[PDB]
């Protein structure tokens, strides 16, 4: 495939999650929560009432919605699972990644643990479920890198959701089969194939031996099967909409169950009469963790859309009106950003977040200019419109709440830029060949000694990421990594030819040319597209003081002597043909 | 096992051993590669570079081909890899005392029947090659990485002085045979090679230390006269 590089023009430090939160982990050990956030990080935070900032570490290494988590080796690893198709392993301790599984070929939606065997599984979008050794993974050092993989088969179609028992001996999955399959990990063989639901399954849970199996689904309803008599003994429908999320209990009697309709109830699976509203959120469940401490659960943590991650007690439902009104442990959040507009100079970009802020950002620094509060967007584009064109040079993605900027081989150098025009002190520019050496500024072979390309630098902190188009990530760093000595021989590797041109080579791109018409309003000429009317005003007075004698029209209308041809065809032009320009004398 | 492709492993290791500071990395059906986000470690490769020159040194046995690439490749890895250097000395050094006559009295300075490999009677060791090599890094030893050296002055300094008072007849060769069909022909005329070789490198050798003393330099006139009057009495008989 095409290599792209990408960046985000973020902060340093990312406290808060910039969007929702998929999977949630707790270590009872060291009171610490993990959150996996749809903006790519995972944090950690600690659930001490005591401490009013619960923010430990972030662990940045995902490109994409981090989905699953799971916490193992006694609070030791932590595995992840995330959008950018990678399985990844952590040390949960200190909060870094240790190793990368790129088995799978679509998105990461599920991972099973075993507590006893310390087995982990992971399944994804591409219907593969592949089964792993916690230690086996945490031994692999630079020399031994390789590892035996065991995948299940079987599904039909993508998985949504994954469960096996604490023993390690009963596997489920959840797809939009509709199905659940269930295999032996130790054996890898199918065993059954439990049928009942009639939409996608999200949430699976299984008791300590692996007899009785929990799912939730779109549906909306909840199920509880026997996998010794391989049939669905009771079905619970408390929900408006689709189950998304399950916990129970130690004594598996009672169920948590939340999905899109805000709601968390706790149902007795004896008697589905005895149903308790726990709470309403503000967005739709996407995970709960139960707090385990004591028996029952003092509280449960809730996930939701939203950047905000809550903690409901649980304190009377064993002793309609919601139990709880406002959650006893809150855990802040910050704002997405849900709208851009790239403006005329293909420079600055207003964007607009779910606090409905409005904030000026400039592309080529990879910073922000200015907050302007809430003011409309939509106006504020209207007063930040001029009459100039410059060819779209890079494209912007906002699927992790933040401004991730990708930079592709057919565009990156269509924007040539005179100096005055931008805000440096005239030589003509090209945006993205400036960009380029920007981001590997810090990068020693790019280096001839002067460093970047001397107008302007990014920040050091930004996450410089190189990856296939509509792909997998080749390499992540940051702009300051660039010197490193392992950073440099895998940049060497992954960095792309027409990269290289720019930043190393020093070459420089092509000159778009514009041809067009000279008429007499009442002879082809090619020229550049910066070129401005009043070059072409001084041609046709050496033809036949200049600017005061010769007034240039086109569509019939005056253009002004400091505009360029690249903004007459685009804006006045209006038509598919060579831009046709009449000379008339003032 | 195969012979013949042990040289171009030893030209493999000495091409990218004399032109990379940093080597090393960062299956089967079911076997897949995972990407460990591991910190390049200096110590790690150090060791590394270490086993391949470790290796290097087991093929100083071979053939004279071989042994003629490492004296001529050993001199690049050296300036290269500076944490090398050691490793170098004490290879060539090891092999120096293969052949060189330690006692102080007895002549000639070094066992040139030791070099030769009789089975057809052929050349075994490059000594003038080997006595090139190790000038050239000592040279290069003493100027770069200062700012068993103080040994390799010792020897080279005693290898000058006996080889000067040796009296051309301790190394077996006016003109016994010389021929080119009879054994002991070939095997003086290979030996007359060695010596002229060796010649020329400490002419090489006693030009730099000292500077511009004259005592060296009467060692030098004297050295060449060695090589020249064997020179004249190979080129008179062919």
């Amino acid at each position: 495939r095409k290599v792209q590089v990408s960046y985000v023009i973020r902060d340093e430090v990312e406290k808060y999650n910039r969007n929702g939160v998929n999977a949630l982990q707790l270590d009872p050990a060291l009171n610490r929560l993990f959150t996996a956030g749809r903006d790519s990080i995972i944090r950690i935070w600690s659930v001490n009432q005591h401490k009013q900032d619960p923010y430990i570490a972030s662990m940045e290494h995902h490109t994409d919605w981090v989905n699953d988590i799971v916490l193992c080796c006694n609070g030791k690893t932590l595995i992840s699972a995330s959008s950018d198709t990678t399985v990844k392993v952590w040390n949960a301790h200190k909060g870094f990644c240790m190793s990368t599984l790129r088995t799978h070929k679509d998105y990461v939606k599920a991972l099973a643990y075993a507590k006893d065997k310390e087995l982990v599984a992971s399944a994804g979008l591409d219907r593969q479920i592949f089964l792993w050794d916690v230690n086996t993974l945490t031994a692999l050092t630079a020399s031994n890198n390789t590892v035996t993989t065991s995948s299940l088969s079987g599904n039909k179609d993508s998985i949504y959701s994954l469960a096996m028992n604490q023993l390690g001996t009963i596997i489920v999955s959840g797809s939009t089969e509709k199905v659940l399959r269930v295999w032996d990990p130790r054996t890898c063989a199918k065993l059954m194939k439990l049928k009942g639901h009639t939409d996608n399954v999200k949430a699976l849970l299984l008791n300590r031996d692996g007899t009785q199996c929990l799912s939730g689904s779109s549906d909306g309803t909840i199920r509880l099967w026997s996998l010794g008599q391989q049939r669905c003994i009771a079905t619970y429908r408390v929900h408006d909409e689709g189950v998304w999320a399950l916990q129970v209990n130690d004594a598996f009697t009672h169920v948590y169950s939340g999905g899109r309709d805000r709601k968390i109830y706790c149902t007795d699976l004896r008697n589905p009469d005895i149903r308790v509203l726990i709470c309403e959120e503000k967005a739709p469940v996407l995970k709960m963790e139960l707090d385990r401490s004591a028996d029952p659960p003092p509280a449960i943590w809730v996930a939701t859309t939203k950047s905000t991650v809550n903690k409901w007690t649980l304190k009377g439902i064993h002793n309609i009106t919601p139990l709880c009104t406002q959650p006893d442990q809150v855990i802040k959040g910050g704002a997405s950003i849900i709208q851009c507009h790239i403006l005329n100079d293909k420079r600055h970009i207003l964007t607009k977040d779910t606090n409905n802020n409005v904030a000026y950002w400039d592309v080529l620094k990879a910073c922000k200019v200015e907050d302007l509060g809430k003011v409309d967007f939509e106006d504020e584009i209207k007063k930040r419109f001029k009459m100039v064109y410059v060819p779209n040079w890079f494209s912007v993605d906002l699927k992790t709440g933040m401004l991730t900027i990708t930079l592709d081989e057919s565009d990156c150098f269509a924007a040539w830029v005179s100096a005055k025009d931008a805000g440096f002190s005239d030589p003509k520019l090209n945006l993205g060949g400036l960009l380029l050496q920007a981001l590997l500024e810090y990068w020693p072979r790019t280096h001839v000694v002067q460093k970047g390309n001397g107008y302007f630098q990014v920040p050091p902190h930004t996450p410089v990421i190189f990856g296939e188009a509509g792909g997998r990530t080749l390499f992540r760093l940051l702009c300051r990594d660039s010197g490193g000595e392992t950073e440099s021989m895998l940049l060497n590797e992954t960095v792309p030819q027409w990269v290289i041109d720019i930043t190393v080579d020093k070459n420089m791109p092509k000159f778009n040319k514009i041809p067009f018409y000279l008429q007499p309003h009442a002879d082809r000429l090619s020229a550049s597209d910066m070129l401005q009317v009043r070059k072409v005003m001084e041609h046709v007075y050496e033809k036949i003081l200049a600017e005061e004698k010769i007034e240039l029209l086109c569509q019939d209308q005056v253009l002004d002597p400091n505009m360029d041809l690249r903004t007459v065809k685009h804006f006045i032009w209006k038509s598919g043909g060579d831009l046709t320009l009449h000379y008339r004398q003032k | 096992n195969q012979l013949d492709a042990r040289k171009s492993a030893v030209a493999g290791f000495l091409l990218l051993l004399k032109n990379f500071k940093v080597l090393g990395s960062l299956l089967s059906v079911s076997q897949v590669h995972v990407d460990v986000h591991s910190h390049y470690n200096s110590v790690a490769n150090e060791t590394f570079c270490l086993e391949i020159m470790d290796s290097l040194r087991r093929c100083l046995s071979q053939q004279a081909d071989v042994r003629l690439m490492l004296y001529e490749g050993f001199y690049d890895v050296l300036r290269r890899n500076s944490q090398l250097a050691n490793s170098v000395m004490q290879t060539l050094l090891s092999q120096l005392k293969q052949f060189y006559e330690p006692k102080p009295d007895l002549l000639p300075p070094l066992k040139l029947e030791a070099c030769i490999l009789t089975q057809k009677i052929s050349l075994q060791e490059p000594l003038d090659y080997l006595l090139c090599c190790i000038q050239h890094c000592l040279a290069w030893y003493k100027n770069t990485v200062i700012p068993f050296y103080e040994d390799l002055d010792d020897i080279l300094e005693s290898i000058t002085n006996r080889m000067i008072k040796s009296e051309l007849e301790d190394f077996e060769l006016k003109s016994a045979d010389f021929s080119q069909s009879t054994s002991i022909g070939i095997k003086n005329n290979i030996c007359a090679f060695l010596v002229m070789g060796v010649c020329e490198v400490l002419i090489e050798y006693n030009f730099s230390i000292s500077s511009f003393s004259k005592n060296r330099f009467e060692d030098i006139l004297s050295l060449f006269m060695c090589y020249k009057k064997l020179s004249d009495i190979l080129n008179e008989k062919a």
